[PDB]
């Protein structure tokens, strides 16, 4: 029998851990409204009165509303949704001292998964803003339009970084393969500025073009080993798990 | 718990005079925040193009496309612009218009514009 | 007999490096 | 209980501020009218009562109406909305004595973070007027149809200036690329009489054509490097966060 | 056992205005685990396409699918991709469209999109 | 005030022997922000009608 425990402004307010295996003592006084509150988008099915008529009810989504309309309202509620089975001892109280006016179910599961993913969405973004232990390069020789110049390019292992400066437009990437044609890869932009265009890949020839202006970077430490991504992510950081289950 | 005559038909409807509305001039709502119509977009198309059949383009903005007021960046450079056509073409035509459906920015922005796709010069299509 | 133009192909003779300088966000 | 404080004026209006773990202390009494504002925007959805014939409820929209209509009406009122839930203890006063009009509890968040965009606002109408600390550039040529050439042009480094007379059209300011090709470029208007034209750009040439007469303007001290946009706005003083969150 | 006015009309008709409704941004919800509209996926045909008849085709990818935010892999490399094409050619066309139904990834996602196939260039069909 | 923007459409192309196509306009924005719908036919250089 779980003993609703008040709040530490008024005794009206009080809150129960729920229990499957237990049910609930409300002392109803007479002439209150009790609030039941259920699980946020809980859906109702069905209830069940000791006594249809020693108790008025009303519901509307996952509220619940009690109240004494009887002499000697001593019975109980099985109201059952989906998920549960809850189980309320209706006992009115007869010096109408010591009233509740809502009642409230934390669920102890619930609230221990609320707090995990807020401290792993933490974790994860401090990881990815560590970014620590990566080589650099810069043997990267360029051949054409100069113009279109980026004024750094790099990589990572993983990713291919050009940056551009202020005054220029920011012109589409391509992938030139061994044969010579050229092919789409994703991009992504990034920085401050807005002036890094980066690239999913690695790879010995990039060609770059702007209207009826080509120009053409040559990478000049090709690394056909590159660094394998166990971890799932863009940094060797963070890992990738499976929610789905199944 | 709750308690509870017409004559001359042919030089008479020749006469029957035209009459425009009226307009009453509005006001923006503000003007650091808001791209009007007509406001110039310049990206570069990154999907090469064959009207062959039906398909999607692809193109990334160039440049901060700035506020009416011309003080904040609506749009960063590198943005990513998603549009399409369809139906070909017919003879003659040395042009296909394309309609721009979403854009997206590199902070996460997405906007719906639906707007046609010109030339280097405006030209439609 | 004729098919698409071919995109202009750069130039293969002014090969400099690209990094005039150390790029700023490697903290270098 | 939450007992709430009379205002300086009179005492027959009360505030409180809303907290959802206590119920709220309200002595009514015989013949007086009671207004509950919700917050802006709150969706009733149910209400209940102690005694549904005791007081008489009356609502549009967030207005809530509540006046005895039977002797002893010491009962509770349990309104939910969409956005909280509110618990009064109606305690009928029987010395027609000590009567309030109206209770408008206080919502600490949403107040405080409007009395903060004010000042944000306020701020930003001054930053934005303040702009000190630009480079200027004087160093343009200019060739062609002569007429319609401005008076006075030059750059900041991230916009382009042309002044041109009283006396003059404001022609089309065209964009210019390395080939030679023409393309538009995004232009605004300013200057205290609209005299001034300004382009979104920093170019080596600029086109500038009205009617059929063409004017070319050329730049002889271009800089790649230009200054960075950093803080996203015309402004390095002004900067632009993503309120919209989620 | 149990219990139980009108006239001038072609002058009046081109001059009917064209009113476009505006539009407001919104904004993503998770930039991770969300692949925005018109990123390229870019995998390697399977089977030998001959379009005699409808069939269905498959193609897996050779890159890993990075996140709009560039931070997380969505489809591994190697991810299975079935899709089909109907109808055959018209005369004079080159090209033959081609719709993506599935994708895989090895450790068993899997995802409805439908998106048109293309060339090495995006090129439509 | 000068150097207004003003935004306007047509459709339907020429046929054969017509020399001007008729464009309406629809809207004009001052630089301080005043915008009124005018709906008016636009003309060359003489007014000539397209």
């Amino acid at each position: 029998l779980d003993v609703p425990s008040s709040s530490r402004y008024d005794h009206r307010i009080r809150y129960v851990t729920y229990n499957p295996a237990d049910v609930v003592q409300v002392d109803t006084v007479l002439g209150v409204a009790t609030h039941i509150m259920l699980e946020e988008g809980e859906q109702y099915l069905t209830h069940a009165f000791g006594d249809s008529e020693a108790y008025a009810f009303a519901r509307k989504g996952r509220h619940i509303f009690i109240k004494p309309q009887a002499e000697l309202a001593n019975t109980n509620l099985i109201v059952v949704t989906d998920r549960r089975s809850y189980k309320f001892r209706l006992q009115m109280r007869n010096d109408r001292n010591g009233a509740m006016y809502e009642l409230a179910f934390r669920y102890p599961d619930t609230q221990a998964r609320q707090t995990r993913e807020a401290n792993a969405r933490a974790a994860v973004e401090a990881a990815f803003e560590q970014r620590v232990g990566a080589y650099y390069n810069l043997k990267y020789m360029m051949s054409g339009d100069k113009d279109i110049a980026p004024v750094n390019a790099w990589d990572d292992g993983r990713f291919t970084y050009f940056k551009f400066s202020a005054n220029a437009d920011l012109p589409s990437i391509y992938f030139v393969d061994a044969e010579g044609n050229e092919s789409l890869v994703p991009r992504t932009t990034v920085g401050s500025s807005n002036n890094i265009i980066a690239v999913h890949k690695v790879n010995p020839k990039w060609m770059i073009r702007l209207g009826n202006r080509a120009l053409a970077i040559f990478n000049e430490a090709y690394d056909p080993n590159g660094v394998p991504n166990d971890t799932g992510t863009a940094s060797p950081a963070v890992r990738r798990v499976n929610k789905g289950g199944n | 718990l709750t308690a509870g005559g017409g004559g001359g038909g042919e030089l008479a409807e020749k006469l029957q005079p035209m009459r425009l509305s009226g307009s009453s001039a509005g006001r923006l709502g503000n003007r650091d925040m808001l791209i009007t119509q007509g406001t110039q977009l310049d990206c570069v198309l990154e999907t090469r193009l064959v009207t062959t059949q039906p398909g999607m383009t692809t193109c990334h903005l160039t440049r901060d496309v700035y506020s009416t007021s011309g003080r904040v960046v609506l749009l960063d450079r590198g943005s990513k612009v998603v549009g399409f056509y369809q139906g070909g073409l017919r003879q003659g035509q040395a042009r296909i218009f394309v309609q721009w459906s979403r854009i997206e920015t590199p902070s996460g922005v997405v906007i719906n514009l639906d707007s046609p796709g010109t030339g280097p010069l405006g030209e439609a299509g | 007999c004729a098919s698409a133009p071919k995109p202009k192909q750069p130039s293969d003779f002014n090969r400099e490096p690209v990094n005039k300088t150390v790029p700023v966000e490697i903290q270098r």
